[PDB]
């Protein structure tokens, strides 16, 4: 998810190991993508200002 | 494979190692040993046993 | 000089280049990029690197482009292929440039 | 051109000779190999997710 | 010439200290005492005649003992 | 920006020496040699080695 | 057994004695393959840089 | 003209570069000795010993 993330290649991420692979983490209810970013409209020029 | 767990084995196969390394042959360095011991964490632990 | 020694033998463990963090085009990177293009045999790195490193060269030489609009080449082809075609412009009349092998 | 053009080439050809012979007798001692540890981590910034 | 030349020799071997020092550096971090991470990027030397400062900048700043295990590996 | 000039001067500082090419060399002779040609096939673990 | 080879050295042995043939000395001379370790591993690349 | 001509390892030239060395510290060939030492990395020995 990470790597799709950032499409640029001179980015590159860390490899994995094998016995790293099927160890388990906890990820956020819901990502946070340009949709919650596009409702912020109404108060963005402040933002953006300061 | 079929009387201890994953890691049971693991020790026990260690343990019988260092005794037949210290029983017939005068210590050395035992670079294969090294080796292995080294980078037993870089992988999972059944295909290190079967390894 | 173990880890070049490496990359020479095992035909699959090329070196792989880690760049500077959140900084790009910075007066050190083109230096040392231009070092390790005619310097650093090709075939000892992967193609990503390969890439970025003709990426950061033919940058500063081309009428129109830009690094990020060559960056962008990523898609539409290959890294081995955008390696290429570069390196194939930087051999033509208007420009000449060693290339290490 | 004579005898006397030749010692160079003589020279290179004698010491490429010495080199050899001086090797082919040397006795063969092996040395014990040491200092292998995991040593190689690999830094950098996390990713650390927000939300 | 007494300034140029105090400020010639004292530029000069900081340099030579430092290379040895970025090797001896590298040696703590491969073992487990300054960590990765505390790399520094820019450093920058300044020499007045006889007197000299030395100022290094860093991503991350390290914790008070690492300072304090890099300062006397430099010394 | 650079000037065209300043290009073949850094290849003449490149340039590798005679001397520093027979070095180069007999050690790499000494190596070919001796390594075993088996292992020249392993897929590479341990990625922090390249 | 010495004075057979002939592999790149000229041995040279002096006869030793009408008498003295008969002694006895303890000489060892392993004899197992090792052809074994050669194989292909899953772990040829630490072998090749270590 | 034979043995060693045109084709020979690197190795070699170290051999064939030391007398040239020596009759270029005679005491009255220091004009050229002083060009050859401080333009070495435009023109490299090779093409000054082939000319």
């Amino acid at each position: 998810r990470i790597t799709e993330m950032v499409n640029d290649r001179r980015i590159m991420i860390q490899k994995l190991t094998l016995a790293e692979k099927p160890q388990v983490m906890r990820h956020v209810t819901t990502e946070i993508n340009n949709d919650l970013f596009f409702k912020m409209s109404p108060v963005a020029q402040l933002y953006i200002y300061h | 494979p079929t009387r201890y767990g994953t890691s049971e084995s693991i020790d026990k196969f260690k343990i019988a190692w260092e005794n037949v390394e210290s029983v017939l042959n005068m210590e050395g360095n035992d670079f294969v040993k090294t080796i292995m011991y080294a980078y037993e964490d870089n992988f999972p632990k059944k295909d290190f046993y079967m390894m | 000089a173990i880890k070049m020694m490496q990359a020479a033998q095992l035909h699959r463990a090329s070196i792989e280049i880690a760049f500077p963090m959140n900084v790009s085009l910075s007066p050190e990177i083109i230096v040392q990029c231009f070092i390790v293009w005619m310097s650093i045999p090709e075939q000892l790195l992967s193609d990503r690197s390969n890439f970025i490193i003709a990426a950061v060269i033919w940058a500063g030489f081309s009428a129109d482009d830009s690094y990020a609009d060559i960056m962008r080449r990523s898609a539409r082809a290959s890294d081995r292929q955008n390696y290429d075609i570069i390196k194939a412009a930087l051999s033509s009349r208007k420009f000449k440039l060693p290339r290490a092998s | 051109m004579a005898s006397t053009t030749r010692l160079v080439n003589d020279r290179k050809q004698l010491e490429q000779q010495v080199k050899d012979d001086a090797r082919i007798l040397a006795d063969a001692r092996g040395l014990n190999i040491t200092t292998v540890a995991n040593d190689s981590a690999t830094g950098g910034q996390a990713i650390r997710n927000v939300g | 010439w007494t300034g140029t030349q105090n400020d010639l020799v004292n530029v000069s071997n900081h340099h030579m200290a430092y290379d040895e020092y970025k090797k001896r550096v590298a040696e703590l971090q491969r073992q487990g005492k300054i960590s990765i991470d505390v790399n520094d990027k820019h450093h920058i030397v300044r020499v007045f005649g006889d007197d000299s400062t030395f100022i290094m900048t860093y991503d991350e700043p390290p914790s008070a003992e690492e300072v304090h295990l890099m300062c006397a590996t430099f010394v | 920006t650079i000037r065209k000039d300043d290009f073949r001067a850094l290849q003449a500082v490149l340039r590798i020496d005679e001397d520093r090419a027979a070095d180069m060399f007999t050690t790499l002779r000494i190596m070919i040699s001796s390594i075993p040609a088996v292992w020249y096939d392993a897929e590479v673990v341990h990625y922090p080695h390249t």
